[PDB]
C-alpha cells in the first residue's frame, strides 16, 4: 500500500511545480528532497501521497501540555509515516520519535557581503610601498644630504673663489652649504635635480650613488602601482568567528526565536560567550524576524549574519553579492522522521547509506543547489582614474602652500628683526615699494 | 645453464645466453639464475625492461620468480602479460627463470635486485622507503635502486665567464677599452689652454 | 522506362534557372543537387523526369496515424523512385527508407559577427585619467604658479646681485615674471625641468611639493595606461562552444522545433546540458522560430544562433561580416533516398564513391558555395598594436603651432605700434630690416 | 551461432590490454573500436571470435596477382564476418565488399609545431608602436625644428646682446641657429633637454606643446612594452593549407606513397598540384617512412607533416608541443565491413545510427582520444630580458659611433681647408 | 553485570598510557575514545573492561569465505557489545552490525606544503635584466664616454672663448676632461642630466645616440619589472579539488587501496573521474603505500596526498608548512559498533546526542587536537606587497659612502703631502681654517 509521507514547505527542498494548470494533483511537489523520496521509493518499493502539514513547522515542543506543534505532533499519533524534510536530530525530538542516519550535515556559518573596493583617498596613492620604506627613504635622504654636507667641508676644490676673472684676492668662499646640500638631496629624489651638481671627485661618488637610488626607487614604485592597478585582489577583513569576536566595526546577527541563539546562548564555550553577551547588550538591531529580513539587512549595512550552513549556500549561489566566510561551528543532522518501533528505520538507513556511498546524493545536491554559478568578475579592470583614488596629493599641495606662506612671513620678520627693532613701520614701506 | 648471480645488487643481463651457453635458437631454451644477498638481507626485484611479445598465453615463453631455493615449493610469481609488477623475495635465495620455445626473438628479460630490505636502519645505512635501509655503497650509484625515487634520487662566479661567445666578445671589447683608456690618459695629461 | 525523381526547393540546393520566357520540364530546376543528379544519371545512363513534393517538407512520423508525410511518404508508396534532396540520415527515417553513403557531412556550429574589425579609439590621449582630474591639474598649475610668484615678490631672499661688485639691485624685477613663473610651473610639471631655480626656502618648499605632485601624477598616468593596455590584450575572443558555456554576457540562439534545440535537450554532455538549461531558463528570452529573423538578431546584437554548418557557410560567404566559430559540435550527413527495395542503391553508391574519388562533387560545392563565396573580399583584420589611430593624433601639435604663429605676429605688431610709435610706417622698414637674417 | 570479427592493432583503436596476470579469450583486446562492437552486440546479439588478421594489412589488392591480401580475403572467402576496424570506405574495395554506413568521418590535415616565445632579437624594438608612428615622430621632429627656427628669426624678443655689461654693441645673439633648433627639438624628445630654453612667450608655446607630445609618446611606449612583456600571445606563421604553397620555405612532407600521396596524385583542383609538384621535386626526405618517423622529423625541424585527421587529434593531445594548423581538405569514412550480400548491413547501419544520434558515440570517442589535455602553458611569463631580446640598441650605438668619427674627421678637414 | 569494550591502537584516538611504572587494565589507556567512554559511563553507569583485538585491524569483509575479522567478527559473535574506536559506518558494516549515531564527522581532504614564504634575494631589484646586459651596459658606458672625450679633445668647433664679456681674446680651450665626460655619460645613463652642453656635430651626435640608448634601456627595465610584479600578483594558489584537477604539474596521490583511492575508483563524477584518470596514468610513480612516507614526500616535494580529514588536523596542528586546502570531498561517520539485538544502541545514541548538545565532545576535540593545536602557529603572516625585503638593498649606499669618504681623505692627504710639497705642515691649519668658517 502507499505511504502517508509528510513534508514541510521548505524552499530548496520541496517546491510547487513551475506551471500550474495542466498539473493538478497531489503528486506535484518536486525538489531535491523529493528526488530523495522518489529514489527511496524505487529502491524500497512503495507509493507515497504527499500531504502537506496543516501548520507550517519543523516541529517544536510546547511546555504547557506536552504539545508538539508540527509534523512531530502527529508523527507520534501514527497518522503519517516517513517524512523527508529538514528536521534536526536534537536530543528532545529523539526522545519521542525515532530517526535515521542523516543524509547530510550542516552547522552555523558567517554570512557577509563580498568586498567591493571603493578605496579611500590619501592612503591609496602611496599604498604600494609599505609604510616602512617611506620613512626609511626620508631618513636616508636626510642622512645622505648631511653626509654630503660633511664631505663638502673636507673637499679640496669646492672652495672656488667667486668671479675668478680677477685673481686679485684669495677670497676663498663656499658652496654646498648644508641648506643647499639638503636641497640637492630632496631635489635629486624627485627626478629633476638642482644646478649645484658636484664639481669635485669625492663628492661625485655620493652624487652618483644617490642618483642610482632615486632611479631604482621611482622605477620600482611605478612597477608596483601598475601591478596593483590591474590585478586588485580585494581582501575581506573578517575571516573567522574569533576574528569578529573581538572587533566592533562589524555587527552580528541572528533570527527571531531562531535555533542559532538557542544553541549560542548557554554556549559555555571559550569565545562564543562574548558575542552572545554583545547581542544581549543591543537586542534591538541584532535580531530579525526571519532569514529574509537578515538577507535584506546584510544587503543594506555592514551586517555579519549567523544562519545555517546550507541556506547560506543556497542564497550565495544565486545572488552573487554575498559570500560564505569562515567555516563550520556546530554540527546537526537532517534525517527522516518516524514513530518508534516501525520496521522502516533500519530498512531506510541501509538505503540512505547505499546511496551516499554511490554518490547519488551528491549529484542531487549539486543539481538542486547549482544555479547559474558565479559570473565572470574578470573583464572589468578598465577604470579611468578619478579624484576618489588619488585625491590626497591635492591636500598635500594645499598644505605645502599654507606652510610656505607661514614660513615666508616668518623669514620676512626674521630679516626685519635682523635689521631693526620689534615694532615695524619701515618694513611696511619696504613692502609697499 | 644455471648461472649464479649474487651480491648486493646486479642486473640479470637481457638474454644472457650467447656467451654462457651459446644455444641454437631453433631448440627451446631456458636458463635459471640464483641470487644471494649480503648476510641478513632480503631482496627486492624491479624489472627495467620486459616484453614477451610472441604471445599473451604461456605454454611457450615466460619469466618466473620463485622464493627460496630453486624448487617448486611456492611460486612467487610467473609473469605473462604486458606489464610486470615488482616483487619482494622474503628469503635470501633468488630464483629467476625464462622459458623460451622457438621464440628467441623475445625482447628481453631485464631486471634489477636490491638487497638489505630486512636490515634494521643504522647511522651507516640509508633510509629510502619503509623497511628499506639498503646502504652499503648504494647511496646515489646512478641506478633507481629503491621502490620509488628516494635513495639515488636528487641527492646531488665562474658561471658568468662560461658564456658561449658573449664572454669572448666581451673580453675583446675589454681589450679595445683598455687600449682606449691608455690612449685617453695621454691627452688627459698632454694638452692645455691656448 | 524513365525515373520519376522527386526533389525539394531549398536556397543553395535546388533553384529555378532564372529565365524570362516560359520554360518547363526538367529545365526550370537548377542547383547543386541538380548538378549531382545530372552527373550520376550520365554515369549510370538513365532518363528522368522531375516532380516537386507537394506537401513540401522533409517528412516526419505523425503519431496520431503512424503515417509518413511529405518526402518520406511520397517515397515509401512507390509514387517516386529517387529523391535527390538533402534528405538527412537519421534513426526514424532509416528504419523505413533506404539511403546511399552520404555525399556530404555537416555539423551544428555557431554564427557570430566578427568583432567590428578591432574597434579603434581616437583622441585617446587623456583616456586613463577622467576629465575632472585634468581640469584640477590645470587649475592647480595656474594656482601654484601664481602663488610662487606672490611669495617670490614678498620675502627677503628674493633679490639677486648680478655682478660680484657689491651693487644695489634696486631693479623692479630680478627673477620672476608672470610668464616665467607660469612656464616654470608647466616645465616642472612636464618632467623636462627649467632653469628658474629657487633659492629662498619659501619658494623651495613650493617647488618640492610641486615636484612630488608631478611624480605622483605622471607615475599614476603611466601605470593606468599600462593597466588599460594589458587588460585589453589579456582578453581573448571566443573560439569554441565551451567559451559560450562558461561566459554568459553574450546570448545564444536556436530555431526551436528545428531539432537543434531537440538535440540539446536530448544531449547528456556537460556543456550542452548547461546551455540547454540556459535556453530553458530563458524560454524565448533568447530563442528564434526561423532562420532569417535569427540572422538579423545576430546582425543587431551579440547573438549566437547555432545553425547547421552548410547554411552557415552559405551565409558567411554571401555576407562578409559574420563568420562561424569553433568546429562541429555534432555530425550528421545527407543522402539520396530510395525505396526499401531498389537495385539502384548499390550503383548509386558506387557512383557517389567514384565522384568523391575524382573529387568532382567538391568542385560543384566550390562552384555553388565558394562560387558565391568570395566576390566581396572585405579585409583581413590587420592585427597590430601601437597604431596611429589609437593614441596617435598630432592635432594638438598643430594647434600649438597655430597659436604660436598668431601670438608671434600679435606681439610683433605690439613691438611695431607701441614701440615704434607709427602705424604702417615701421611695418615695411622693420620687416625689410629683420628679413635678411 | 558465433561470428568471426576481425580487427587490427592500430594505436588508439584496438590495443592489447595492460595487465599483469594472463588474459584469456576475447578479454585480451581493449579499445574504442571493440567497445563499439560490444555496444553492437548488446543492441543486436552476437557471439565473439575476435581473431586477428594473418599479417597486419588493411585489405588492399595486388593488381597483377588479382588477390586481396588483408581483411578483404576474410570478408570474401567467408572465413570471417563483419570486420570492425578502421577500414577506409574507398571505391576499389566497394566493388567486392559491402560497407555499412560510416561511424565517424575523416580527412587529411597539416601538422606543425606551435611557435615558442623566442623573439628574433635583431630588432625586438619598434614592436609596441606601428612603424608609421616611428616615421611620423621623426618627421614631426623635423617639422617642429623648422617652425621653431622660423618663429625664432621673425621675433622681437629672440635677440640677446653679447657683452651685456657693455650696452654699446649689436644684438646678433639669438640662441637659435640652423642647427640649434634641431638640437633642442631632438633633446626635448629624450627626457633631458638642452640648455637653449626659449625666452619669448611666442616660441615657449612651441616648447610646451613639443614637451607634451614627447611626454605622451614616451609614457605610452613604456606602457605598451610592459603590456607586451606581460601578456604575450604568439601566433603561427602559416594558418591555412594554401599558405603551404607559394611559400617555399617550410619544406613539408608526407608518408611515402600511403594515402596522402594517392590523393595529391590525380587531384586536379590544382591548389594541391603545386603542393605535389614541390613534394615530387625533393623526393628524398619530404616523403618519409611512416607516421612515427614523420612526427620525429617534424620535432627535429620546420616540417609541416600531412596525415589523417584523427591520428592528429590523438598525437597532438599527448605531446602538447605541436598543433593542427588548418582545417579539413578531404573526407573519407571508416566503416564496418560485411560479406557481399550478407543481411547484416541493414541490421547494423540502424544500430550505428541509433548510437550516433543517441549521444553515446561522442563520449565513446572522447574516453579514448582525450589524453591529459592542455597543460599549464598559461602562467609562464617570468624571464629576465637578455641580448636575445635587446640587441639592436648596441648595433645602433656602434653605427652612431662610427658615423661620429666619420663626421668629426670630415668637419676637421672642412675647417682646415676653409682656413687654408 | 560488567560489559566488555574492544578498541584499537591509533595515533590520536586510543593510545597506550605513557608511563614508566607499570599501569594496568582500564587505567592503562588514554586519548579521545577513552575520554568519550568515560563520559558515557558517567552518564549511563556501566562496568566496562577494555581490551584490544588480537588482530588489531578495523575489520573488513574477507572474500575467501565471506566471513570477517576483528571487531566485526567478534561483534557478529558475542565477546563484546561495544567498540569505542573510529569504525567507519558503511553499507557492508551496517548489513550485519548495528551502529549508533555518528559522534563525529569525517571526509577525504587534500594536504599541501603551504607557500613557504617570499624567499627574497635582496638583489631582486637587479633581477629583471639578465646578468649579461649589466656588464655590457657598464663597458658600453666606459666606451661611449671615452669616445666622447677623445673626440671632444680633437675638434675644430669645440674650443671656446671663456670670458663672460670676451673682446676677442686668445685664451680658448675646450671644457671636456676625463672626469667631466665620464660623469656626463654616467648621468645620461642615470637620467638625471649633466653639466656639459655638446656643441660640435660629433659630440652632439654621440650624445644623442647615447641618450637614445639610455632611454630605451630604462624604459625596458621598468617594463620588465612591472611584468614580473603583475605576472606574480595574478598567480592563483590551489584552494579546491577542481582547481587542482585543472592543474597538472603537482602530482597527486593517496594511500593505495586504503578505502580512499577506491572512492575515486568507483566514483561517477566527472572531475573525480579525471582525477582517477591521472592517478592511473601515474600508477605507482605517485601512489604512496603508507602515511608517513607521503608526509615526507609532501615535505620535500609538491604533492596532494588526498587523505581523511581528522589525521590532516592531527598532523597540521602538530607541525607546520602543511595547510588544509579545500573542503570535504566525502562524508562518513564514526559510530559505536553494537550487535543487532541490543538495548544499548538507543541509550548510547541518546547519551552521545546529549554530549554533542553541550559541546562537550567539541571540548574533547579541543583537548586532544587544539591544546596541542596552537603550539606551532609562529604568526599569522600579514600579506601585502612593496616591502623592504624586496628591492630594499641600502647597503649600496653604505658602500658608496665609505668609498667616498675613503677617497676623500686620501685626496685630502694627497693635496697636502704632494701639492703643498710638504707633509704635516698644514694639517691642523687646514682643519681649523675649514672648520671655524
Ligand atoms: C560596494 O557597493 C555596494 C552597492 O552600492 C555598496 O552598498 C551600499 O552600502 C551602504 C553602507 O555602507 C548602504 O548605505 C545604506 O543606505 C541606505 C539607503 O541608501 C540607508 O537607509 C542605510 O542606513 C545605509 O546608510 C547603501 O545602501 C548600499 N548600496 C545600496 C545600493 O544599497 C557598498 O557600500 C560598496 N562597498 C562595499 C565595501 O561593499
Ligand atoms: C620551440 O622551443 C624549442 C626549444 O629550444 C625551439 O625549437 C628549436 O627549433 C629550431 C628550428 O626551428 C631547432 O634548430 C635546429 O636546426 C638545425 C639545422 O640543421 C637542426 O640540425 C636541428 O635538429 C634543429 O632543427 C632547435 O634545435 C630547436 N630547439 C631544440 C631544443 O630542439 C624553439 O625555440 C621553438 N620552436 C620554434 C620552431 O621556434
Ligand atoms: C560594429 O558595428 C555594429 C553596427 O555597425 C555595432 O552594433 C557593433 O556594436 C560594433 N562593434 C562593437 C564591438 O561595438
Ligand atoms: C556588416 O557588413 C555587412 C556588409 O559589409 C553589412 O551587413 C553591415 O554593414 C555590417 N553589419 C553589422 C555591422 O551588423
Ligand atoms: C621554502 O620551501 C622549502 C620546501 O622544500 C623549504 O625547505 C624551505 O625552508 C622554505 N623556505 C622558507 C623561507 O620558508
Ligand atoms: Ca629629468
Amino acid at each position: 500500500r502507499s505511504l502517508i509521507v509528510t513534508t514541510i514547505l521548505e524552499e530548496p527542498y520541496v517546491l510547487f511545480k513551475k506551471s500550474d494548470k495542466p498539473l493538478y494533483g497531489n503528486d506535484r511537489f518536486e525538489g531535491y528532497c523529493i528526488d530523495l523520496l522518489r529514489e527511496l521509493s524505487t529502491i524500497l518499493g512503495f507509493t507515497y501521497e504527499i500531504r502537506l502539514v496543516e501548520d507550517g513547522k519543523y516541529g517544536a515542543q510546547d511546555d504547557v501540555n506536552g504539545q508538539w506543534n508540527g509534523m512531530v505532533r502527529e508523527l507520534i499519533d501514527h497518522k503519517a509515516d516517513l517524512a523527508v524534510a529538514p528536521l534536526a536530530i536534537t536530543y528532545v525530538r529523539e526522545k519521542v520519535i525515532d530517526f535515521s542516519k542523516p543524509f547530510m550535515t550542516l552547522g552555523i556559518s558567517i554570512l557577509y557581503r563580498k568586498p567591493n573596493g571603493t578605496n579611500p583617498g590619501v592612503f591609496s596613492f602611496l599604498n604600494p610601498l609599505s609604510p616602512d620604506i617611506w620613512m626609511y627613504v626620508l631618513l636616508a635622504c636626510l642622512g645622505v644630504s648631511c653626509v654630503l654636507f660633511v664631505i663638502a667641508r673636507f673637499s679640496p676644490y669646492e672652495w672656488y673663489n667667486p668671479h675668478p676673472c680677477n685673481p686679485d684676492s684669495d677670497v676663498v668662499e663656499n658652496n654646498f652649504t648644508l641648506l643647499n646640500s639638503f636641497w640637492f638631496g630632496v631635489g635629486a629624489l624627485m627626478q629633476q635635480g638642482s644646478e649645484l651638481m658636484p664639481k669635485a671627485l669625492s663628492t661625485r661618488i655620493v652624487g652618483g650613488i644617490w642618483w642610482f637610488f632615486t632611479l631604482i626607487i621611482i622605477s620600482s614604485y611605478t612597477a608596483n602601482l601598475a601591478a596593483f592597478l590591474t590585478v586588485e585582489r580585494m581582501e575581506s577583513p573578517i575571516d573567522s568567528a574569533d576574528d569578529l569576536a573581538k572587533q566592533t566595526k562589524i555587527e552580528y546577527g541572528a533570527v527571531e526565536d531562531g535555533a542559532t541563539m538557542t544553541f549560542f546562548k548557554k554556549s559555555k564555550i571559550s569565545t562564543y560567550d562574548k558575542m552572545w553577551a554583545f547581542m544581549s547588550s543591543r537586542r534591538q538591531s541584532v535580531l530579525v524576524k526571519s532569514n529574509e529580513e537578515g538577507i535584506q539587512r546584510v544587503l543594506t549595512s555592514d551586517y555579519a549574519f549567523l544562519m545555517e550552513s546550507t541556506t547560506i549556500e543556497f542564497v550565495t549561489q544565486r545572488n552573487c553579492n554575498l559570500t560564505q566566510i569562515g567555516g563550520l561551528i556546530d554540527s546537526k543532522g537532517y534525517g527522516v522522521g518516524t514513530p518508534m518501533g516501525s520496521p522502516y528505520r533500519d530498512k531506510i538507513t541501509i538505503a540512505i547509506l547505499q546511496l551516499q556511498e554511490e554518490g547519488k546524493l551528491h549529484m542531487m545536491k549539486e543539481k538542486w543547489w547549482r544555479g547559474n554559478g558565479c559570473p565572470e568578475e574578470e573583464s572589468k579592470e578598465a577604470s579611468a582614474l578619478g579624484v576618489q583614488n588619488i585625491g590626497g596629493i591635492f591636500i598635500v599641495l594645499a598644505a605645502g602652500l599654507v606652510l610656505s606662506v607661514f614660513v615666508a612671513v616668518g623669514e620676512f620678520l626674521y630679516k626685519s628683526k635682523k635689521n631693526a627693532q620689534l615694532e615695524k613701520r619701515s618694513f611696511c614701506s619696504a613692502m609697499v615699494e | 645453464c644455471q648461472f649464479e648471480l649474487s651480491g648486493a645488487d646486479g642486473i640479470v643481463r637481457s638474454s644472457q645466453v650467447e656467451q654462457e651457453e651459446k644455444t641454437k635458437p631453433g631448440q627451446a631454451v631456458d636458463c635459471i639464475w640464483t641470487i644471494k644477498a649480503t648476510p641478513k638481507a632480503k631482496i627486492y626485484l624491479r624489472f627495467l625492461d620486459y616484453q614477451m611479445e610472441h604471445s599473451n598465453e604461456c605454454k611457450r615463453n615466460f619469466v618466473a620468480v620463485y622464493d627460496g631455493s630453486s624448487a617448486i615449493e611456492n611460486l612467487k610469481a610467473k609473469f605473462c602479460s604486458t606489464v610486470a609488477n615488482d616483487v619482494m623475495l622474503k628469503t635470501g635465495v633468488g630464483v629467476i627463470r625464462m622459458w623460451a620455445d622457438e621464440g628467441s626473438r623475445l625482447s628481453r628479460f631485464r631486471m634489477l635486485f636490491t638487497s638489505f630490505v630486512e636490515p634494521p636502519c643504522t647511522s651507516s645505512t640509508f633510509f629510502c622507503h619503509s623497511n628499506m635501509c639498503i646502504n652499503n655503497s648504494l647511496v646515489c650509484n646512478g641506478v633507481q635502486n629503491c621502490a620509488y625515487p628516494w635513495d639515488e634520487n636528487h641527492c646531488k662566479l665562474f658561471e658568468q665567464i662560461t658564456k658561449t661567445h658573449g664572454t669572448i666578445i666581451g673580453v675583446t671589447s675589454g681589450i679595445v677599452l683598455v687600449l682606449l683608456i691608455i690612449s685617453i690618459l695621454v691627452q688627459v695629461k698632454q694638452p692645455r689652454k691656448k
